[PDB]
């Protein structure tokens, strides 16, 4: 739909196409790797430019104002004022303010630079539809967060989550669910999700729950164990994820016999004593295939030191 | 970092007289002039190759393997 | 003592060998106690206020930033790590 | 040595050295 | 395939493209390559 303007180096003599081109770099020279004729010389290589990314922010190049070695502050309110008041750039401030916002908020959790960035990316993309007009923006931001956190594999609870962005869970999920529906409509027009982005991936808490309770990584490894073999009983396959991996969790924290008290596990992860009791009783009945063969067999742990009721 | 085996200026073998060395100054009770003379290094280029060596192999041996068989 | 959170939210104890080799920051976290009171009273008008506590008075640790530190300090882990120990955390004496 | 208020020798200011920097080292005003 | 070796406990690991970079018996995250297996040549001089 336009002019071609494309340059392809083939060489005259050996009229062979496609050519065999080698580009030595050393000498600034594109020669033919077959009859050794030079194609194209002075090659330039591939401070005064600056370097953006065109993901989050696409096309907008902007100049701030600011004092130099000398400067008046007159020139500076009002310079500053008049550059405030612009309506080209009103329009992607939102956005810009959108961004500022959410590494506000990903910085106070203390997560890794790639979730903001895929937080960012993924309200970009679902900014500006006209599904998303009667949510409110704190919905957005916490569910462009989740989603975030999933690419990464770091993916988080909805309750951690809700801890920082204060939203109700039926917004939040009606939120998810729309979003999620986005990306996917966006990924066919042009991937999106992996076995990752499977909600209950439950084998990802585990590594932090322990750590929150301070239990020794062979302790998480069991209990690894425990969960991921947990799926085949059909009785808890149902339960909520976090459930899952918190009686996991006890009963590994009963079988190593860590002085910790569940009035405290369930303090800590903020779950129910008598949740976590009445699902031990239905995990109880399963020890034997829920503990490592390899542990039983060297002798670390025996499955005498679950107390029994 | 370890014994050189050989004298750098007249490639007198060296290599075989730093447990020799060690010996006579800790059990002999000599100083290390004497327990030099007595290994037979005579010329002062061999005495400095014996004299001044540092064994930082004994340093590097403290820390754990890295791969263990 | 000096620490380090993973991208998965772990933190552990972090030493200054790991430090260099994972490019990571050898740093500790500071935290302080937080005391939340609020005062109310009676305006009336034309009148100086008396402000009177409300049985509110909320006092839990909060998180401020981490404070890199200096090797061979007070909070750093080898001021007591004897040479046997310096050895096996691969550091040198 | 033999009297216990006999006058030092320029030899036995190293002693005083030593003892120095076991208390202190090098890089005592870093970590101080 | 590839066997690698844990930098604290020197416990020996299998691991592939998809296995978490983490040690499985102490829980280290920093792995030394193993020593190749072919034989190498070199001058005495
Ligand atoms: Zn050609
Ligand atoms: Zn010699
Ligand atoms: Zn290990």
């Amino acid at each position: 739909r336009g002019p071609n303007l494309n340059i392809v180096l083939t060489c005259p003599e050996c009229k062979v196409y496609p050519p065999k081109i080698v580009e030595r770099f050393s000498e600034g020279d594109v020669v033919c790797a077959l009859c050794g004729l030079v194609l194209s010389d002075k090659l330039v290589d591939t401070r005064v430019g600056e370097a953006s990314n065109p993901l989050l922010d696409g096309n907008n190049l902007s100049t701030r104002i600011g004092k130099g070695e000398t400067t008046d502050m007159r020139f500076t309110k009002e310079l500053n004022k008049a550059q405030g008041k612009n309506v080209m750039d009103k329009k992607d401030n939102e956005v810009q303010a959108a961004f500022a916002k959410i590494t506000m908020l990903c910085d106070a959790a203390e997560l890794p630079k790639i979730v903001k960035d895929c937080a960012k990316e993924a309200y970009k993309l679902c900014h500006d539809e006209k599904t998303l007009k009667g949510k409110s923006m704190e919905s957005i931001m916490a569910a462009s967060i989740l989603i975030g956190c999933r690419r990464a594999e770091v993916a988080r609870t909805f309750k951690e989550i809700q801890s920082l962005i204060h939203v109700k869970t039926k917004e939040f999920g009606k939120t998810l669910n729309i979003m999620k529906n986005i990306l996917r409509g966006k990924s066919e027009d042009g991937k999106i999700d992996t076995d990752n982005m499977s909600g209950a991936q439950n084998l990802t808490y585990i590594p932090r729950f322990c750590s929150h309770l301070g239990l020794p990584m062979q302790v998480t490894t069991s209990a690894e164990y425990t969960a991921k073999k947990c799926k085949e009983i059909k009785e808890i396959a149902g339960k909520s994820p976090i459930t899952i991996a918190v009686v996991s969790i006890y009963l590994n924290i009963l079988l190593f016999q860590i002085p910790i008290t569940a009035a405290k596990v369930g303090q800590t992860l903020q779950v129910t004593e008598g949740t976590i009791k009445s699902g031990y009783k239905i995990l109880y009945e399963h020890r034997d295939k829920l503990v490592d063969p390899q542990l039983i067999a060297n002798g670390v742990v025996s499955l005498d030191n679950l107390p029994g009721v | 970092m370890i014994v050189p085996v050989r004298c750098f200026s007249c490639g007198k073998v060296v290599g075989d007289k730093w447990e020799s060395y060690l010996n006579l100054l800790q059990e002999d009770e000599l100083d290390e002039g004497t327990a030099l003379s007595r290994l037979g290094l005579k010329r002062y280029c061999c005495r400095r190759m014996i004299l001044t060596h540092v064994d930082l192999i004994e340093k590097f041996l403290r820390y754990n393997p890295l791969e263990k068989r | 003592k000096p620490m380090v959170n993973e991208s998965d939210g772990v933190t552990h104890a972090l030493y200054p060998q790991e430090a260099r080799l994972r490019n990571l920051t050898y740093s500790s976290g500071l935290f302080v106690d937080v005391k939340k009171r609020t005062y109310e009273a009676i305006d009336v008008p034309g009148r100086e206020l008396k402000y009177e506590l409300i049985a509110e008075e909320s006092e839990g640790k909060v998180f401020i930033g981490r404070l890199p530190i200096m090797l061979r300090s007070k909070n750093c882990y080898l001021s007591e790590a004897t040479e046997s120990d310096l050895y096996k955390l691969k550091e040198c004496p | 040595f033999e009297d216990e208020s006999a006058p030092i020798t320029a030899e036995d200011s190293w002693a005083v050295i030593s003892a120095f920097f076991r208390e202190k080292g090098l890089v005592s005003q870093q970590l101080d | 395939t590839l066997k690698y070796i844990c930098a604290e406990c020197s416990s020996k690991l299998s691991l592939s493209r998809t296995d978490a970079v983490r040690c499985k018996d102490c829980g280290h995250r920093i792995l030394l390559k193993a020593r190749t297996k072919r034989l190498v040549q070199f001058e005495a001089r």
